[PDB]
């Protein structure tokens, strides 16, 4: 009918400056 | 965009890196002075007019290896501030690398890395080259990786490591360093390609007909693998694999990120003429134990995922055929929880060959990256080696002297035991 | 007057899309610059179905090109016919989706999709009476599958009364190029079930078989495969683009072929198909075309029609033909192959005829079959999904994009239900 | 209108088949490209009996070429007339059968045969009213014999009401080229007894004798031998292909020549036959043809007709001839040779006449005799089989292909029974 | 397709193989460098452009014989990896060949064979060349044959063997080796062509007018026989014989797979001019004891089956006539359980002759392969020889030293006794 | 009537890669 999962037991921000600059221009405003 | 930043740590890392940069230059037509008489931008920044600079940082705690680079053929390729050198090495001591000596240089290197990264507009991530056995390659790299993980967070980190051999070991304390670095490698690395010098030597002697292969021979081969990995970013073909894509395909569970790399065909100029190196053939050769980059037996392990990265005169249909053939080979077994274990990349550019290199020029090549349980055997032998020495506390005092605590060793061993156990578990069928 | 809006999502979608556009421009006498250089007035009469008329005797595809990677876009623009497309209709991300349906559907795709929506609204406004949408993509990757599905949902919400058509290339286990395909397909199939009105199940495996076995083609390329798909696509909308003796558009086809809302997954076929050597030893006639079309080896889905029953078939004929002959040949096929047709739908075959044949041929045929055997395709996929999902293999990546296990459970259930439904009517 | 479907199986079958096709195309004015370049409207009137009409004034043999080896196929395709055949009608294996009936009938042939069946079904569908099948092969090898027999069985199962004709070249001990011939012949003969309606017993030895003694041919080749066979084949179906004064097709011939179901093994003959030197010292007349035809030296089976009795003879005459003369000559032969004709079938001779003579000749004759002397041929074979089977020599090979000893016992019994039956009616 | 793989084992095998490969090259127009300025594919793989490589593996346990090949005229014909050499030979000791020395090289050779076989798409089977008397030719070949039988199973294996002479024997221990190899040959070989050096010498002196024939003379002749066997695959004519076909015709019972080969006409340039070498004549000459390749008397034996393989300007009719003539010759008797004992092959290509060879160029030639009971006489003499030496246990200790057991000898002898008895039985009339 | 056999008393899988590849293409599916 449906799948049943039994999982085995295992052992358990910056942005670039150039990119930022680019975003300043090519980011579309909400408008 | 799509830049990758390369970090070369310690002697081994530096020397592999040299080879890599030789290869990249040849591939993109960049001369040793940075001039080129586009895709190269993945590896190079471009400044002003007729100048390209590698997106790379070279670090060692001693000056000797880097000093060669400064004096040598590619002195104009790198700007001086990307080649970072201390005064005293880590003396095969993880503690010195991670703490005593490393704490003096780490900030500086991080700053430079940040500067480099600011120049790149589509950072894919980092390629980190280092040995597991050396005090710098282990201790410093571990430290560096932590810091990078903190600062950058979700950026992909790929580490290419010269893992120590079973027999052919050059230093006494190698098992200690290896164990200690592994602990940190687990949490801060997204994918780790282990490589074994002994295996490379065997390949050079058997497949390339070289009586006496030296480190320069190994490094060249190693660089080729890296090129195959990054060719999908530096060129374009019929089927493409990005780094994130690769990670998605090849890594089934967070900790199980240790694929084995193998390259085909590795042949001599004269030996190759006679062979009819077809797609099927090379693919078949990939899954053979003799061509492996790590000493271990896949026949005694199970495959979880393989990425096949083809380059040159290759079409999808024949790759499919090869895959089908591989499927029907009883001696190559895949786990039952992976009904299809093949990610396939195909790139149009044939492998370019370094003038004076050991490898012959071929129309097609392949790099297979496969996650097999068999690699756990390496860890087992290393662990065994560690356990003997630790039984007597041999050399331990040195580490303690440089600020390491005994409890850390035990912790590290435990972590590796747990990892081996995890690897065992994934193996078993239901 | 009955404009169709075309959408291409992800690499496969884009590439097949490009092929489609190339063929269609040739058909309508449009060159790589957008200028009409055809012979017949019939080529321009219904040009507005696929093209917007720009200033200075030029035509531009009512096409939207979508991808999370710009490489594909570049490849398209650099192709033969790349310059015909509206520059503002290329909507691209920078990152890619990494074969992850979740990235395409919830994350990167989510961020991307509003631009696409804006474009398509404008494209709808431009057209006087938009009959609906055609989306080309694959179900096995991340962009075409996740982003594509998302886009479909958005579109249907805004245009609930318009016809929603997809040309969906499904992952097969023989030609299995990726690891997480089962997941991506499962998730996307579910969404398709609720939001598309007709879905053409295109299979790479079947295409390869066609190329190798029928076309005798030693080394087929994706381009060659794509060509077949393009032909099929062209076939369906021939009645919208040209005159004819009996005409059926997208709606008429759906109404005749879909007896229950969910059962809208077609196995397409195209006829004729011949090798270069074997072309001289054949008969250019309707009985031959008919013979070719109903054959299992000429279906573009890897399913044996003899393993199920046909609910309906729609046959679209192009060229100057006798209606009587067509009617006789279609009745003959249903009488002779009685056991492969459901008995509670008399005259399982619908026929349409367009007087204008495709270039190079005097006659051609396009076949759309709604067969209960399509369950085979879904079943395999389900099995593969189960194999992975039972061990929660690769799930962590999807969960990192905000997905929960429960969604997987739902999708799987849904697909199973669909399969059951098909079986029910098969009997 | 009365299409015949031609099948060629194994090397011999293929080669003779090729010859047959070459002659027939010449007869019907078809060149090596498939184009009609004849003079008379009679040449095209019944062209559909042997040829399918393709696009652009071309004709293609309704011929299927079968072999377990591709070399034969290559040889055929490379021959003069090789290009006339439909490429899709070549059905070939890669391995060969190694003179093993079991490999041809149960193993390799089994794997092969479904393709052949598919082809022949299509060929049947193409024809408006298929009267039946003609198979050319040998009984002594593996493919023609084992595979051929298998194919026959399959055909008859699907077309039980159609006429099933074979031109079977039998192994003789004089011209014994293989070791296991007795086995292969025995096994195949049995199968033929139940599933063919008429079987023309062609013997290589007899052909050689004809060539050497009658044609005065210093160095006959297989080609020359094949020519004779081809002529005979052409003769039988002349009434289907042309007009005439009294007409008999394959069915009419069978009904008149086969008084009991099993007794359908013919000794064929063809007349006239002359040397190049001895051609000028002869009379082109019906009495001469008649004289030639009933002679033992002109029979294509190595049996003396004077060692048995004729059950029936069918004579097929080609050219402009007096019916009265024919009737007188046929009555004369039966009255003068009373002792060689069974007394309980009055008028043992059936006559048919076609107005169109073969090329190069003003008149010709084809003779089909059902003689009880054919038992001689079977008896020799039986003896040879016994000689080997008594010691179980070479049996292991056959058993390796799944065959049991019991089958051998059965076949031998069957053949013996057939022989007995012939003897019975001989009296 | 239709490939045949050739394996050349030990000195004798190597040297015959050299001749064979010289002949094949000449037949297909392949130069000694692999270049050819189609059917050749049965013997050669083709690589890239203007290169053809023999489908062959050359093996010896000592380097000397193979080393000649490496240095010599055809060094470019073979790729180095197909020429396999150990360090120490089997020293005329079966045990060393099969066990002590052979176990070190067998795996490697098998791997190479597998690689070779993977390249072929219609494998007909194997041609194995070796001596019965040498430690490598016996012990190694036996081992190899077992492994091949295991791995490949139902593939046809044909072995061409230099069986030891009655008088002209070069080593002392020959009978031991011969007996031991025969045991294994029985179970793992599908057809075995025995050949005797003494007989060849007689032929060379009597028929070719050669005062002093050397091994090079023998080998050339031997190669011709092989060519006749494989011409049906490498060309095409009026009547064709495949290998399976041949087996079916020539082998009446599984163990009785020992045909004698004979070739006709073998003549000098000057002697041939005068002779009118017709089809009938050559056929007649085939069934004469003086032209046999094994020393023994057919007049004292009975024929069970003969394959006649004609080549060149030959037509069926005259072959038939010849066969008829042979039938009527009282001194040539066939067993009563074979009413027709003739398989006939006819190929259009005349035999090509090696420049500087002993044989004259003829319009027609024939190779007869006949299964006669007369060959049992050879076995009888060999058995007798064995029995004397074993009576004293002479040399036995050596074999034991290398891991052989005495019981094996006895077993082997028994097997041969049984075989001789079987051969006797088939002979007798009912 | 019928033969009677008296027999004298005697003493009593891999596939090539290329071939496999070929089969992958030129093998006809069931269909
Ligand atoms: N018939 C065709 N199949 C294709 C083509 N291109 C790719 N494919 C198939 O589709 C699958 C790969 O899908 P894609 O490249 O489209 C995945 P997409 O780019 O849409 O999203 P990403 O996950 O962001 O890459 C796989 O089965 C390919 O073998 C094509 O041009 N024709
Ligand atoms: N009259 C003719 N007899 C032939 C011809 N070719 C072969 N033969 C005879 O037929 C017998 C050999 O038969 P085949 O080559 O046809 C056996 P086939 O290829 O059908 O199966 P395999 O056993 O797989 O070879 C033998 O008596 C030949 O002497 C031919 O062209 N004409
Ligand atoms: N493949 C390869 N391995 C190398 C090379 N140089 C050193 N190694 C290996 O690296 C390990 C030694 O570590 P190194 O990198 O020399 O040491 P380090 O990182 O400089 O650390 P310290 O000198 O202790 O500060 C050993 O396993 C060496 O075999 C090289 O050029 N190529
Ligand atoms: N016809 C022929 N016989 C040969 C040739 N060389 C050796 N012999 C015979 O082969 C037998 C000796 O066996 P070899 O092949 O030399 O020995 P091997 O196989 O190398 O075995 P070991 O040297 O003992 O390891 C003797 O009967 C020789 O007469 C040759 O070139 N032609
Ligand atoms: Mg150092
Ligand atoms: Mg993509
Ligand atoms: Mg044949
Ligand atoms: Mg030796």
């Amino acid at each position: 009918g449906c799948t049943i999962v039994k999982p085995f037991n295992l052992s358990q921000t910056y942005v670039p400056l150039a990119q930022q600059v680019e975003d300043f221009h090519k980011r579309t405003p909400n408008r | 965009m799509r830049e990758c930043i390369s970090i070369h740590v310690g002697q081994a890392g530096v020397q592999i890196g040299n080879a890599c940069w030789e290869l990249y230059c040849l591939e993109h037509g960049i001369q040793p002075d940075g001039q080129m008489p586009d895709s190269f931008n993945t590896f190079f920044s471009e400044t002003g007019a007729g100048k390209h600079v590698p997106r790379a940082v070279f670090v060692d705690l001693e000056p000797t290896v880097i000093d060669e680079v400064r004096t040598g053929t590619y002195r104009q390729l790198f700007h001086p501030e990307q080649l970072i050198t201390g005064k005293e090495d880590a003396a095969n001591n993880y503690a010195r690398g991670h703490y005593t000596i490393g704490k003096e240089i780490i900030d500086l290197v991080l700053d430079r890395i940040r500067k480099l990264a600011d120049q790149c507009t589509g950072l894919q991530g980092f390629l980190v080259f280092h040995s597991f056995g050396g005090g710098t390659g282990s201790g410093f790299t571990s430290l560096l990786m932590e810091r990078l993980s903190v600062d950058y967070g979700k950026k992909s980190k790929l580490e290419f490591s010269i893992y120590p051999a079973p027999q052919v070991s050059t230093a006494v304390v190698e098992p200690y360093n290896s164990i200690l670095t592994t602990h940190t490698t687990l949490e801060h690395s997204d994918c780790a390609f282990m490589v074994d010098n002994e295996a490379i030597y065997d390949i050079c002697r058997r497949n390339l007909d070289i009586e006496r292969p030296t480190y320069t021979n190994l490094n060249r081969l190693i660089s080729q693998i890296v090129s195959s990995i990054t060719a999908s970013l530096r060129f374009d073909g019929a089927l493409n694999v990005d780094l994130t894509e690769f990670q998605t395909n090849l890594v089934p569970y967070p900790r199980i990120h240790f694929p084995l790399a193998t390259y085909a065909p590795v042949i001599s100029a004269e030996k190759a003429y006679h062979e009819q190196l077809s797609v099927a053939e090379i693919t078949n050769a990939c899954f053979e134990p003799a061509n492996q980059m790590v000493k271990c037996d896949p026949r005694h392990g199970k495959y979880m995922a393989c990425c096949l990265l083809y380059r040159g005169d290759v079409v999808p249909k024949d790759v499919n055929a090869a895959i089908a053939t591989i499927k029907t080979k009883r001696s190559i077994q895949f786990v039952d929880w992976c009904p299809t274990g093949f990610k396939v990349g195909i790139n149009y550019q044939p492998p370019t060959v370094v003038p004076g290199g050991d490898l012959a020029k071929v129309q097609r090549a392949v790099c297979m990256l496969s996650n097999t349980t068999a690699i756990a055997e390496a860890w087992a032998r290393l662990d065994h080696k560690f356990d003997l020495m630790y039984a007597k506390r041999a050399f331990v005092h040195w580490y303690v002297g440089e600020g390491m605590e005994e409890g850390e060793f035990s912790e590290a061993r435990e972590d590796m035991a747990a990892l081996e156990k995890d690897y065992e578990e994934v193996g078993v069928d239901s | 007057m009955r404009e169709i809006v075309h959408i291409q999502a992800g690499q496969c979608g884009n590439q097949i899309g490009a092929k489609f556009w190339e063929v269609i421009s040739d058909e309508h006498g449009i060159d790589p610059t957008g200028s009409y250089h055809g012979d017949s007035d019939l080529q321009l009469e219904r040009i507005n179905v696929y093209y917007n008329e720009a200033a200075g005797n030029k035509y531009v595809p009512r096409a939207i090109l979508v991808d999370l990677e710009p490489g594909t876009m570049d490849s398209v623009r650099s192709g033969p016919f790349g310059q015909i497309f509206r520059p503002d209709n290329f909507v691209f991300g920078q990152s890619g989706a990494g074969n992850n349906w979740a990235k395409g559907h919830y994350t990167e795709g989510a961020e991307l999709v509003d631009s696409v929506l804006d474009v398509v609204r404008k494209e709808s406004e431009s057209c006087d009476c938009l009959q609906g949408f055609q989306l080309t993509h694959s179900l096995g990757g991340g962009t075409g599958s996740g982003m594509g599905t998302l886009l479909i949902s958005k579109i249907r919400e805004e245009y609930p009364d318009r016809i929603m058509n997809t040309f969906s290339v499904v992952p097969s286990p023989k030609v299995s190029d990726t690891v997480v395909e089962p997941y991506n397909a499962t998730l996307s199939v579910h969404q398709l079930v609720e939001n598309t009105d007709e879905t053409y199940c295109i299979d790479n495996e079947a295409l390869y078989d066609i190329c190798f076995r029928t076309l005798k083609l030693t080394t087929p390329t994706y381009g060659d495969l794509n060509h077949l798909v393009s032909a099929t696509m062209s076939g369906v909308t021939t009645c919208l683009r040209f005159p004819g003796q009996l005409n059926a558009d997208l709606r008429k086809l759906a109404v005749n072929m879909v007896p229950f809302p969910r059962l809208h997954f077609f196995m397409p076929g195209f006829a004729p198909l011949t090798s270069r050597g074997s072309q001289q030893y054949r008969a250019l006639t309707v009985p031959e075309l008919t013979q070719q079309m109903f054959d299992a080896k000429n279906m573009m889905a890897a399913c044996d029609p003899r393993h199920g029953r046909y609910l309906t078939v729609a046959a679209v004929f192009r060229g100057r033909m006798s209606m009587k002959e067509v009617d006789e040949q279609m009745l003959n096929v249903q009488n002779k192959n009685s056991s492969y047709f459901v008995e509670w739908i008399p005259n399982n075959v619908k026929t349409a005829v367009c007087d204008i044949p495709p270039r190079g041929l005097k006659m051609s045929a396009t076949f759309i079959g709604n067969s209960t055997a399509i369950q085979e395709l879904f079943k395999r996929i389900s099995e593969q999904f189960t194999a992975m999902f039972r061990r929660k293999a690769f799930l962590h990546w999807y969960t990192g994009e905000g997905m929960d296990e429960m969604e997987f459970t739902e999708a799987e259930s849904n697909m199973n239900d669909l399969v059951s439904e098909y079986q029910q009517y098969q009997d």
